[PDB]
């Protein structure tokens, strides 16, 4: 009875994806 | 004169190795930003130019 | 009732993301570290009796 996950989100930048320090 | 006609330069011997090199203690391990994370921990890593040495 | 099966073959099939080569490397590096290990539950865990 028990699922979990890593989750702080954040969407795609003004870069949208990718490339990881703003 | 005995000794060589110009004093060697290179890598190191495993006497001076291990005198260098001794156990890295990482506090807070990958916190920063990449670009500044100790890359040539990684044995793949060219780090003359920041890139990974594949097969190709 | 007189069902039968028979194995010819069994093979394994793997897919990989195609990382870019130092990204994945830079992944790799922050996955092999002790304060990062995967963990998980059984996904509805319990002793069965």
């Amino acid at each position: 009875d028990i699922n979990f996950a890593s989750l702080a989100p954040r969407h795609g930048t003004r870069p949208f994806m990718g490339t990881w320090n703003e | 004169q005995s000794s060589s006609s110009e004093p060697r330069s290179g890598g190191i011997g495993t006497l001076q190795f291990v005198e260098e090199f001794v156990p890295s203690v990482y506090f807070n391990p990958f916190s920063g930003s990449p670009g500044l994370y100790p890359d040539e921990f990684i044995p793949n890593f060219d780090a003359v130019r920041e890139a990974v040495d594949g097969y190709d | 009732d007189g069902a039968s099966v028979r194995f010819d073959s069994v093979n394994l099939y793997a897919t990989f993301f195609p990382m870019a080569h130092n990204t994945a490397s830079t992944l790799e590096a922050m996955l092999r570290n002790d304060t990062n290990d995967q963990s998980f539950n059984d996904y509805l865990s319990a002793a069965n009796m």
